[PDB]
């Protein structure tokens, strides 16, 4: 509470600006103190190196008890992507902002059981973003490909019972539209069976 | 072409993928394709 | 795809008859042995279901190895459907058959192990057929690893460490086929060749490691991390696609599964047993064995405590925080002044 008074810019306030007790700025106060009280024991260590510019990768994920490649690769696909404010490698465990946008790259991350650049293979599918580059076909198949190794076995049994009925809405409407002679005076899907 | 085998007449499938794979066999045929995954990549750009 | 058959009926002479379930219409068939001696070559596109046989020859010094026959269906376009076959031959008389039976129906009987289960143990200590102390010695821990871990055989062969069979047998499919190609990924099917497959945690790499990532059921991360703990001599996180990497990377996964662990809380662990630089690639049966009794000790030895690998870590690592806090701040103002 010293450093969001001393220096708000550390917290996502803009450069030179009195801080907020604003609405938006009490909840990312309660986000901070909750993201602390998760570190435990460690959390000295790492307010200690927050407060220094000494925080990297590899100790805030010593004491979130995640792997150190999985901030690494999350803190460099918030770097390559987007983000307002940005991702810079200057402030990307400097800022809370960074921080809190790395670590959701972690937990799209843990919700999809996938990891951080297979999050970002997903938004590199986005419609216009891609209007310049569009994504092949395959790009679209090893993204199902990487989305679905992550599903348990019970998801799975899910998954390709709705993919063979979505087949089968298309397959016998491509059928009957092109590829069913016209001897066969086939108009539907019963008529088809 | 069907093999009367006792595999045939034992292990048990589903009728869709049974019927997926008979669709997906007539389609290949027709518009001359290498295999299933070509078929998709076709029915991913048809509109009419 | 197919079902491939070789019948000896003499010294150097073998039928072998072959049928093909999938049609390609196929300008020729061509089958070849370890893809360098054409055995068969028959001109037309074969039917589906049709049996076809062949009189080969094979000479001993391809029966020495397993030898592989591969079959291929050439398109008139370039393409080329192919599909093989491992043929493991041996030959004995009547008298040391009929022992050696004796020694399978006797064990088989006195431990309720599958035959094809007790071939992997014996393959896996020594490269003769032979069963001795040794092998032995591994029924045991495969006997005891199903009690403990409540596993099946086949995966108990996996922490005595045998690879993962390629052999399908009592209407099943095989332990590479249930773990690699159910289903088939795109239509593509998972085979043993040399192709490397880069690990890396950035890596966004093939259809092979999303294989391997459906079969352990891990990320790209914990995949890395798999790997370092099979091998940390690894520069790049590239492994060729031979059975024996595979079968040591489902040796790491498993030794987290069974003691209930993830990955990193495995490598934690494994830093915290002391066997933080003895790598799964290159390990004795011996040494693998006193690697579980050491992870069976423990684990269980932390349900107990009510403590996590997190919480053991800590007390264990010998990698300490270089950062001055509040808390070794008062640690050195007191010293200080008091001393």
């Amino acid at each position: 509470f010293r450093l969001f008074v001393t220096k708000p810019e550390m917290f996502g306030a803009a450069t030179g600006a009195a801080p907020a007790h604003d609405a938006l700025s009490l909840i990312m106060l309660t986000r901070f103190a909750d993201w602390v009280n998760a570190l435990g024991e460690k959390a000295s260590s790492v307010l200690a190196a927050f407060e220094a510019n000494s925080l990297t990768a590899e100790q805030l994920a010593d004491a979130m008890n995640l792997d150190a490649n999985l901030l690494l690769q999350a803190s460099i696909q918030a770097q390559n992507h987007q983000h307002l404010p940005p991702v810079t490698p200057e402030n990307a465990f400097s800022c809370w902002t960074s921080i809190n946008t790395i670590l959701q790259w972690v937990n799209v991350a843990q919700q999809l059981n996938v990891a951080p650049q297979g999050v970002s293979a997903l938004v590199g599918l986005d419609y216009i973003q891609s209007m310049k580059e569009t994504p092949t076909y395959a790009q679209w198949e090893n993204a199902a490909g990487v989305l679905t190794a992550g599903l348990n076995s019970q998801q799975a049994n899910t998954l390709h019972a709705f993919l063979d009925e979505s087949r089968s809405a298309a397959l016998s409407t491509y059928y009957i539209r092109q590829v069913a002679k016209a001897a066969a005076a086939i108009k539907s899907r019963d008529d088809l069976y | 072409s069907m093999a009367l085998s006792q595999q045939n007449m034992d292990i048990e499938l589903s009728t869709l993928s049974l019927s997926n794979e008979l669709l997906l066999e007539s389609i290949k045929t027709e518009s001359k394709l290498e295999n299933y995954t070509k078929v998709m990549e076709m029915l991913s750009t048809f509109r009419p | 795809q197919m079902d491939v058959e070789l019948f000896p009926f003499g010294g150097e002479n073998y039928r072998l008859d072959y049928k093909f379930k999938n049609f390609y219409n196929a300008s020729y068939l061509s089958i070849k042995l370890n893809d360098k001696r054409e055995l068969v070559r028959t001109e037309g596109a074969p039917q589906v279901n049709i049996e076809y046989s062949a009189n080969i020859t094979l000479n001993t010094a391809d029966i020495s190895q397993p030898f592989e026959i591969g079959l291929t269906r050439v398109l008139p376009s370039g393409s080329w459907a192919y599909a093989a076959a491992k043929f493991t031959v041996e030959e004995y008389n009547q008298y040391s058959f009929l022992l050696k039976l004796n020694k399978a129906i006797r064990l088989s009987r006195a431990t309720e192990l599958s035959p094809t289960i007790l071939e992997g143990i014996v393959r896996s200590v020594n490269l003769q057929l032979d069963i001795n102390t040794d092998v032995l010695g591994k029924v045991f821990l495969t006997k005891y690893y199903m009690q403990r871990y409540a596993i099946h055989a086949e995966t108990a062969l996996i922490l005595c460490n045998a690879p993962i069979s390629q052999r399908s047998y009592d209407n099943q499919p095989s332990q590479f086929d249930r773990l690699f190609n159910t289903p088939l990924l795109n239509g593509q099917y998972f085979s043993t060749g040399d192709e490397e497959i880069d690990l890396n945690s950035g890596s966004t790499g093939d259809w092979r490691k999303t294989i391997l990532k459906r079969a352990f059921n891990i990320d790209d991360v914990s995949l890395f991390r798999l790997l370092k703990i099979t091998d940390h001599d690894n520069k790049d996180g590239k492994i060729k696609n031979n059975l024996k990497n595979l079968s040591n990377l489902y040796i790491g996964k498993l030794l987290a599964d069974i003691h209930q662990l993830t990955i990193d809380e495995l490598d934690l662990l494994l830093i915290a047993v002391g066997e933080g630089k003895t790598n799964l690639s290159a390990i004795s049966d011996k040494q693998l064995a006193t690697l579980i009794r050491k992870l069976n000790t423990i684990t269980s030895w932390l349900h107990t405590q009510k403590w996590s690998v997190f919480q053991l870590f800590i007390m264990t690592s010998t990698s300490y925080n270089k950062t001055l806090t509040p808390e070794i701040k008062n640690l050195l103002d007191t010293v200080y002044h008091g001393l």
